[PDB]
């Protein structure tokens, strides 16, 4: 579970900062 | 409080009075506080009082309490001495 | 350093919203009533930005609308120095030099005189500064003296705006407790930043606040959190409320850490509608300096019961105890009374809590209905 | 010791019931006076203009409003 969680904290905030 | 100085007197009488003849026996404790807020005899009259129009007066406060019990009192309810408001 | 639960425990709080924009209702208006809507004050917020910098291009109606908005607002600044002016006066005649008195903070019962030590908290009314003073009470007082120990002071502000329009919301909250012994000290700030708004793109916020504790005597350690929060509306769908924030929490000595143990949390918060459910949920992961927590919040709502709540709670230690909790709320109007039910479920400790407040205000139906405690109620001997 | 607990009480009467009595009714006194004032000026408003009485309300039911907002 830290390993999906942590990897869509990481896509969650790239895709926050791309737009 | 005038211009947000405060000035007179103010009188502040506190008597206790234990009527217990079960464990807490004759007790008698008499505090008296008188607090006199004056105007400064050494400064000069502000405008707020003269012109009525805006200054608050310098302000010298003298504050006098004497406690005093008599009889057999416990522990719980004695009198002592210290304290921020009593002695900074 | 506090357990990792309560860490997971802050993070998950739910779905948040960072505060925006203050606008004035004198400019905003042109000196016309006006209702309250957001989305048409940010706008308006943007918009007058872009016209400043529109005139300063050089384009005339860029200039007009500019030169409209800056004599509502010459004129609203008018209108309210002579309001105060009035005030004062009015003041002044009311009472000529008694200044108003304020009203003292009431403790409570107590076999102390009730009316002793009142005097001491009737002070005269301050004048409008920008900070606001609370005082704070203790558990435990001295028996012959106030029980108020320490302070609060509370600040909001809009700095680096121009006639009203834009700036940067900012709070400060300073909690002192000094005397000659100890020293408590708490301090936090928020801090607001707005990237976009609708008419310009999308609703794009950065939320960042910085809180400290300082307890000198006990702990003499002093700890630090810095947490950064980033809310954009709309990223899956029409609207999702999507959200990221990160924090980091030290306990450092003073200033970096050196060695102090840090910790890193990392929570992400979106809701969305999927056929008859609306679920709002908020999920993060908090790692010490090495376990890692893992904690989670759900709120289910079904709109053929909208009486009923639903709320769902499942926090994982460090592998690997996961503990579940449902929650259940409900409500109903009884014969002249009002009955509302909870139900709390732990699949952990297998336990089930039930909760019914009752309240009559017609007559003492109630009372009458409940009379069994009486009889079971025995001397004993 | 204990036996002279009582004769002080007296002392402490002698300093309340002959001195603070009298001394705040005097105040409390002076306090009815000044409220009957405003009533009369509040006559020479409705005497003026050919204004009719303001019915002023009995003490039984102004004491009672002093628990009131007035
Ligand atoms: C100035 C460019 C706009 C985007 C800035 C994003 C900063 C926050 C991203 C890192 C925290 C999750």
């Amino acid at each position: 579970a830290a390993a999906f969680a942590a990897f869509a904290g990481f896509a969650f905030a790239a895709f926050a900062a791309a737009g | 409080f005038i211009n947000g100085n405060q000035l007179g007197e103010r009188m502040l009488f506190q008597v206790d009075q234990g009527l217990n003849p079960l464990s807490g026996g004759i007790y008698n404790r008499a505090t008296a506080s008188y607090t006199k807020f004056l105007e400064a005899p050494f400064l000069p009259k502000l405008t707020t009082e003269q012109l009525w129009k805006r200054k608050a007066p310098n302000t010298v406060v003298l504050h006098a309490k004497a406690g005093n019990a008599l009889g057999d009192v416990a522990a719980y309810d004695y009198f002592s001495l210290g304290g921020p408001y009593s002695v900074r | 350093l506090p357990p990792m639960t309560f860490f997971v425990e802050q993070m998950s709080e739910g779905v948040l919203k960072p505060e925006g924009w203050a606008t004035m209702e004198t400019v905003a208006g042109l000196g016309e009533e006006v209702t309250e809507d957001e989305g048409a004050e940010s706008f308006n917020h943007v918009y007058y930005r872009q016209m400043y910098e529109l005139a300063v291009a050089g384009d005339p109606w860029a200039q007009r609308e500019y030169a409209a908005m800056l004599r509502a607002y010459d004129k609203g600044c008018e209108s309210y120095r002579a309001s105060y002016e009035e005030a004062d006066v009015d003041a002044n005649v009311e009472y000529g030099v008694e200044s108003y008195v304020v009203d003292p903070i009431d403790f409570g019962p107590s076999f102390d005189p009730e009316d002793m030590y009142s005097h001491r908290h009737a002070y005269a009314e301050a004048a409008d500064a920008g900070v606001t003073v609370i005082p704070s009470q203790d558990y435990y007082g001295p028996e012959h003296d106030d029980p108020l120990n320490g302070i609060v002071f509370q600040y909001e502000a809009q700095p680096f705006s121009r006639h009203g329009w834009g700036g940067v919301p900012f709070d400060l909250t300073v909690c002192c407790e000094k005397d000659k012994t100890s020293l408590c000290l708490q301090g936090e700030t928020h801090v607001s930043l707005v990237h976009s708004v609708p008419p310009f793109g999308p609703r794009h916020i950065t939320q960042v606040t910085g809180s400290w504790e300082v307890l000198r005597p006990n702990i003499k350690d002093v700890m630090y959190q810095l947490e950064v929060d980033t809310f954009k509306d709309g990223l899956l769908g029409k609207s999702d409320h999507a959200g990221c924030g990160l924090m980091l929490a030290r306990l450092g000595e003073g200033g970096d850490p050196r060695k102090g143990p840090t910790a890193v949390g990392v929570r992400l918060q979106d809701t969305l509608r999927v056929g008859p459910f609306k679920l709002e949920a908020c999920a993060s992961k908090v790692a010490v300096q090495k376990e890692e927590g893992w904690g989670a919040r759900a709120f289910v709502g079904y709109d053929w019961l909208p009486g009923l709540g639903m709320a769902f709670d499942f926090i994982q230690e460090r592998t690997r105890l996961r503990g579940y909790g449902a929650n259940f709320t409900y409500d109903w109007e009884a014969l002249g009374a009002a009955f509302g039910m909870e139900v709390d479920y732990v699949a952990a400790s297998e336990s089930v809590f039930v909760s019914v407040n009752a309240f009559s205000g017609n007559d003492y139906r109630l009372g009458w209905l409940l009379l069994l405690p009486a009889v079971n109620y025995f001397k004993e001997t | 010791f204990r036996w002279l607990l009582p004769v002080a009480i007296a002392a402490e009467v002698l300093f309340y019931r002959r001195f603070l009595h009298p001394r705040l009714d005097d105040n409390q006194r002076r306090v009815e006076r000044e409220e009957e004032r405003v009533w009369a000026l509040r006559g020479q408003q409705r005497r003026a203009l050919g204004l009719h009485r303001p019915h002023r309300p009995d003490k039984d039911a102004a004491w009672r409003l002093e628990q009131m907002y007035d």
